[PDB]
């Protein structure tokens, strides 16, 4: 194993990522062109690549993103193998019903799962792909999901992208805009990104 | 309290604990569909032989229900979906309903959607509880236990997401009927077509085509009649003239 809570405030279109190392889970609830949101071509364009050797990524969509999202996760080399549906509820436990050009309402969010490379020794099949979670705020997805995760890859290394201070974790590095300052302990991370952030400055190359 | 951790723990699916699972509007508007709807229609085809063409007039919906391997575990793979001349039935303003599984068919489909003209603009859950009998399920692939379904929805030219039952006892292939009450709530046309459908699965409303049929009814011309002037675009949710 358990490393505390580590994160990076940061334009996560500037930050070199390579400076973080691998990951056996990352994350990344992204803002989807459908504070500030990512066109699409800045979200293909995005590192994702050297994230991972073999692993898996965890990628929430909403509307035209199902595609978009497919698209950005094999465009990154990953193969989608499992999609989790949130069904969003009240205190309750009754579903809450949501978007204006559709004549259904929504009782849900996706998130897909893609894999990369061959993991080994990942608990797959321990949970299933439906969590049933009541809604907090807006776009702050349920806490389950690192559970889900934690029980998957115990003790692993994980990366967060587009996290807001309530999703820092133990054992997870997490990157957004909204999050305040830097808060790196891994001595690995902290030597590389001394190297290549010498005066903490993280500005478009 | 969290239901992933109870699932584990127990074998409860967390959709076991979701809850409760106008009224005279929509009766009218059932009674209206109801009263619009055409004669059950159905037709025995082998759809891998069968000239698709040969189905008409062009359809305003059709619902796509291919047999998967996945289901049972002749089994249709997505080669043989895509395949289908889908296009070349459908109208050019019309929708698709495309039971997808829960694997390679979620990116799949949306190919054959994509092929076939339209855009993916709903995806429809089907939610399997498992309160008659909690405990475990794998796929070689999968990294989760798979407790759903999906019916993508697709549209081409210019109710919730989510269908909540039990697991169905093993054998049974058969897709929820609630489907169709939102499908048929769309209002969306008259001419709907099913395709891979079955015995079980014919309504009134829809023409039915498929391998397993006992008996067909199907005629062109006799189906071409129930949409001709006045009645060429009703929507199937108002009063006939
Ligand atoms: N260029 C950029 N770099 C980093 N973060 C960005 C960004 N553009 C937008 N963001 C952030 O992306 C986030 C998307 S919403 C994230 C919700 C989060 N998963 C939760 O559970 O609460 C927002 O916090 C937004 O501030
Ligand atoms: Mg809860």
């Amino acid at each position: 194993r358990l490393f505390p809570p580590q994160w990076i405030c940061c334009d996560i279109r500037y930050l070199d990522v390579s400076i973080l190392g691998k990951f056996a889970v990352v994350m990344a609830d992204p803002p989807w062109d459908i504070y500030g949101t990512l066109t699409d071509d800045e979200m293909r364009r995005l590192n994702i690549p050297v994230l991972q050797d073999d692993g898996f990524l965890f990628l929430w969509v909403t509307g035209r993103a199902m595609e978009l999202g497919r698209e950005c996760l094999n465009l990154w080399g990953y193969e989608r193998v499992d999609e989790i549906i949130w069904v969003k509820t009240n205190q309750l436990q009754r579903i809450i019903r949501t978007r204006t050009g559709h004549w259904l309402n929504h009782g849900k969010e996706h998130c897909l799962v893609g894999v990369k490379g061959n993991p080994q020794g990942f608990n797959q099949g321990l949970d299933c792909d439906v969590i049933v979670a009541e809604v907090r705020s807006t776009s702050h997805k349920p806490d389950e999901i690192y559970g889900m995760i934690e029980r998957l890859s115990p003790g692993t290394r994980k990366i967060e992208l587009f996290g807001r201070p309530h999703n820092v974790q133990p054992n997870w590095i997490t990157l957004g805009n909204q999050l305040d300052g830097i808060h790196l302990l891994d001595p690995d991370v902290v030597a590389r990104f001394k190297q290549k952030y010498p005066d903490g400055i993280i500005s478009k190359p | 309290n969290d239901y992933c951790q109870h699932f584990v723990d127990t074998g409860h699916r967390p959709q076991n604990f979701i809850r409760d699972v106008l009224r005279e509007l929509i009766r009218l508007k059932d009674e209206l569909i109801a009263k619009s709807n055409t004669p059950p229609m159905y037709l025995q085809a082998d759809i891998e032989a069968f000239d698709i063409r040969e189905l008409t007039p062009k359809f305003d919906v059709i619902l796509l229900e291919p047999p998967l391997e996945e289901y049972y575990r002749k089994c249709w793979t997505w080669d043989d979906i895509m395949k289908l001349e889908i296009d070349e039935i459908a109208a050019p303003r019309s929708f698709i309903f495309l039971w997808c599984g829960s694997g390679e068919g979620l990116d799949l489909g949306r190919v054959c959607l994509r092929k076939w003209g339209y855009r993916r603009c709903e995806d429809i859950c089907w939610i399997k509880t498992n309160k008659n009998n909690p405990g475990k399920t794998l796929d070689p692939k999968a990294v989760f236990q798979r407790t759903k379904e999906h019916c993508l929805m697709g549209i081409k030219g210019t109710d919730i997401d989510l269908i909540i039952t039990e697991e169905p006892e093993i054998g049974n292939i058969e897709k929820p009927v609630e489907i169709f009450h939102i499908i048929e709530h769309f209002c969306l046309g008259r001419r709907r077509l099913h395709l891979f459908g079955r015995d079980s699965t014919i309504r009134p409303g829809w023409l039915t085509v498929g391998p397993t049929l006992t008996n067909s009814n199907y005629n062109a011309e006799t189906y071409a009649s129930y949409f001709s002037a006045p009645n060429s675009y009703l929507t199937g949710c108002t009063e006939e003239i």
